[PDB]
């Protein structure tokens, strides 16, 4: 947006106006890494309680 | 006689070695093999061949 777009003029004076540009603002999306920690699935503990592993 | 070289029958060596003979009846033994049987084939790398174990 740019900040000074309407000016108050005098018509009566011919004073010069610092000339303007537009510029351009960048939006942004951050990647976000999880996972999940190593779970122990022995086979043992499932076989010894008679459970599929 | 069903005689067995099993460890279990054999206690000590020379003078302290003693031998240990079952008399079992009918049923007197009972293995119930679970069927809990697992196993696991882990290759691996990093060698001049794949190292495989079981």
């Amino acid at each position: 947006k740019i900040q000074g777009l309407v000016r108050p003029r005098d018509p009566y004076s011919n004073a010069d106006v610092a000339a303007k540009d537009l510029r351009q603002l960048v939006d942004n999306t951050i990647k976000v890494a999880s996972g999940t920690p190593p779970i122990n699935i022995p086979p043992s503990m499932l076989r010894w309680i008679q459970k599929n592993p | 006689i069903i005689i067995t070289d099993s460890p279990a029958l054999v206690s000590g060596a020379a003078e302290t070695l003693r031998h240990s003979t079952l008399g079992l009846t009918t049923g007197a033994i009972l293995i119930e093999q679970n069927q809990d049987f697992d196993s696991t084939v882990v290759d691996g790398t990093g060698k001049q061949n794949i190292t495989r174990q079981y």
